């Protein structure tokens, strides 16, 4: 129809009353955007945190008042750089430095020489990941000028039961001597001394060619075993191989425990085995190798 | 185990 | 003659009522975002056992997968999280800057640019380790120290919204310390992206092109003016105008810490100050495209 | 040049100012919102619509002639 | 971009 000429003035000032209205809102909103900004600066909260306290090892750390299990930087006396570790700390003030872990087969343990030297896997505060700390570190932690050390091995079958085995004056040599495993004696434990060797029943010599005390470290790409073939290649791991092994905690992860000869390609038993506790055809579900100054193990 |  | 006055009062009324509504849609959304911001996002990045001075030491130490690692460039400084790229060009690449979505604000002051900000890495989904990178700036202090450890090369990568990707390699890359306003220096260019850093914007001319060279520039942030733009006017600073901290000249041929425009194409009336802020690399896509991915990666240099 | 054509003149430039300003605030908010995805529990799933702003902008200009 |  077309609006009235006298309507034009009411209509005209109505638009001003909403333009300014809008304008005011626009200024209040910009101001509120500004406030939302200061809310969006922090990153996502990473749940995994490294503890503040540090020392020569987990036992040193635990003696400085550390109470709970988690990730810690340690630095042995003769080391250049410091390095992260899992420290297990119990109610009695014991700080175990864990250097090996198995539990779900998530990590592939068929790694080369460098890889076993430097380390692979992941560290987790809940201590729920598979890892190898790295030989070089293990050597450093266990050879600090006149500190007798001890290794505990912790197994777990696919049926609930767990078993330990201890070793006094535990020690790993330098790269020079191919990270040699030495210990004074078996310190007891219902898993049984599998480093003494095992009478497998395929030959009278077995007991010796399966012992680990004195063995050098071996990977497929660095054969240092007492067998003209390649233990670490065939058994597909990195371990202190003889000809070849009674205990094989860095072995291939077999789900369920039971595995057979046809499970493997090269005929031999490559699983995570500990011969004094279970048959060479039973592979453990959980595996843990940890060390603590000997004077601390009662 | 051992070997041959 | 007179049809025009009411024809205005029809359309002007409509637009204002339209906008009033647009304001309401916007008030709504900001209300919502604030509510979600009462609680943080989270990650859980189990730290890989293998560590090193930087991503190249790590690759040579046997760390073959692309994830977050803990590096320690020097014993003086405590170790920190970085994302190593182990797959691209023989790997060992330490990510110092990364863009992929718009998850992190880059319009930050001096101190946050010095310290570093953003997320280094997020969880890969169905996994306990963080194998995907976040959007982050590593931090100047850290970037400086890394490059002055020895000959350091720079790899800038980028991707458009249609999937095409190019790169701007630099054989030498150095950033001085805070007392030197984190002065940048690059040399020995190759790559497909176009040498924005040394030469300036490929499309400009003479003195115009020259004022967009980053090589030799000082680092500036909205609260610290160190650009090659000498004026008396507070609002006339590149980091105020191009949004976020960079080695701005007057102002840029390349703006990797710019504002993340969804889509790609953007224009001058979309921009806060009308200047071409946003993830720009003029030498490739011009001034008004804003990259979907943008990343700066460093590695030690072997001739 | 009459008292009320003057009043209509200022609104035509007041709303062109506002159409550019909103268009901007719109983009700004989309980026700022997305930049909370990296720190907040979630970021509101949203889409900008420039078409709506760009339509009115052409429509305004037609009626400014 | 530049700036004159
Ligand atoms: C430097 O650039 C300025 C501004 O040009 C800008 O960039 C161009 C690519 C184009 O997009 C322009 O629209 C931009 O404004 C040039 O400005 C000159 O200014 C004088 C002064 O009025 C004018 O007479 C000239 O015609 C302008 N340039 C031309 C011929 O278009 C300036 O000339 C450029 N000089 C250099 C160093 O190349
Ligand atoms: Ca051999
Ligand atoms: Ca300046």
């Amino acid at each position: 129809y077309e609006a009235s000429i006298l309507t034009h003035d009411s209509s005209i000032r109505y638009l001003q009353e909403i333009y300014n209205s809008n304008n005011q809102k626009i200024v209040n909103l910009k101001e509120k955007v500004a406030q939302l900004e200061a809310q969006c600066q922090e990153p996502c909260k990473d749940t995994v945190q490294i503890h503040d306290i540090t020392g020569k090892d987990c036992q040193d750390i635990a003696n400085k008042g550390a109470k709970q299990s988690g990730l810690y930087f340690i630095k042995p006396l003769k080391a250049n750089q410091q390095f992260l570790v899992y420290c297990e700390i119990d109610g009695s003030g014991n700080g175990w430095t864990v250097f090996q872990k198995r539990l779900d087969g998530s990590v592939d343990f068929k790694k080369n020489w460098i890889q076993y030297k430097e380390g692979f896997g992941h560290l987790s505060p809940t201590g729920t990941t598979e890892f190898w700390l790295g030989n070089e570190k293990i050597h450093l932690i266990s050879t600090q000028s006149a500190i007798p050390y001890a290794l505990r091995v912790e197994l777990e079958d696919w049926n609930g039961r767990t078993s330990t085995a201890d070793y006094a004056m535990f020690k790993v040599g330098p790269e020079a001597d191919k990270y040699r495993l030495t210990y004074a004696y078996f310190a007891g434990g219902d898993a049984g001394d599998a480093f003494d060797g095992f009478d497998f029943g395929d030959d009278p010599s077995d007991k010796f060619f399966t012992s680990h005390n004195g063995m050098q470290f071996s990977t497929w790409d660095n054969d240092n075993d007492k067998f003209e073939g390649n233990c670490a290649e065939q058994d597909g791991s990195g371990w202190w191989m003889n000809k070849c092994h009674a205990g094989h905690l860095n072995g291939v992860y077999y789900q369920g425990g039971t595995y057979s000869k046809a499970s493997t390609p090269n005929g031999y038993d490559n699983g995570i085995i500990w011969a004094t506790w279970k048959t060479r055809w039973y592979s453990m579900k959980k595996t843990t190798m940890k060390i603590i100054p000997f004077n601390r193990l009662t | 185990g051992p070997r041959v | 003659v007179n049809s025009n006055i009411p024809t205005n009062l029809r359309v002007l009324r409509s637009i204002l009522e339209n906008l009033r509504s647009k304001i309401q849609k916007l008030e709504s959304d900001v209300s919502a975002q604030m509510e979600y911001c009462r609680t943080p996002c989270t990650v859980s990045c189990n730290i890989p056992v293998v560590s090193g001075k930087e991503c190249e030491e790590i690759i040579r130490k046997g760390g073959e997968t692309s994830e977050m690692y803990l590096i320690q460039p020097d014993s003086s400084v405590k170790p920190y999280r970085v994302y190593c790229d182990m797959n691209t060009e023989n790997g060992g690449w330490t990510v110092i800057q990364n863009r992929q979505d718009g998850s992190v604000d880059f319009g930050r002051k001096w101190d946050p640019y010095k310290q570093g900000f953003g997320n280094v890495a997020t969880n890969t989904d169905g996994k306990n380790y963080c194998g995907l990178p976040g959007e982050y700036w590593l931090g100047n202090d850290k970037i400086s120290q890394l490059t002055r450890m020895g000959p350091t090369e720079l790899l800038i990568e980028m991707e458009d919204w249609k999937g095409d990707k190019v790169k701007a390699h630099y054989g030498g890359f150095t950033v001085q310390n805070e007392a030197n306003k984190y002065q940048i220096s690059v040399n020995k260019y190759r790559g497909t992206a176009g040498n924005a850093l040394m030469d300036g914007a490929s499309q400009l001319m003479g003195e115009n092109r020259t004022m967009t060279i980053h090589n030799g520039m000082f680092f500036s942030t909205y609260d610290r003016d160190n650009d090659g733009w000498l004026t008396s006017d507070p609002r006339k600073q590149c980091s105020k105008e191009d949004g976020g901290g960079w080695w701005y000249n007057r102002c840029h041929a390349a703006n990797p810490n710019g504002r993340y425009y969804w889509g790609g194409q953007y224009t001058w009336d979309m921009a806060k100050h009308g200047t071409d802020d946003g993830v720009v690399w003029m030498n490739w896509k011009g001034s008004w495209y804003s990259m979907r991915k943008m990343s700066m990666k460093i590695r030690p240099f072997f001739p | 040049v009459i008292e009320k054509v003057q009043h209509i003149q200022l609104l035509q430039k007041n709303v062109r100012a506002q159409l550019v300003d909103m268009k901007r605030l719109e983009v700004d908010i989309d980026i700022k919102i997305r930049s909370c995805r990296g720190s907040c529990s979630r970021a509101l799933a949203r889409e900008v619509d420039l078409k709506d702003y760009e339509d009115q902008q052409k429509q305004l200009e037609q009626v400014i002639a």
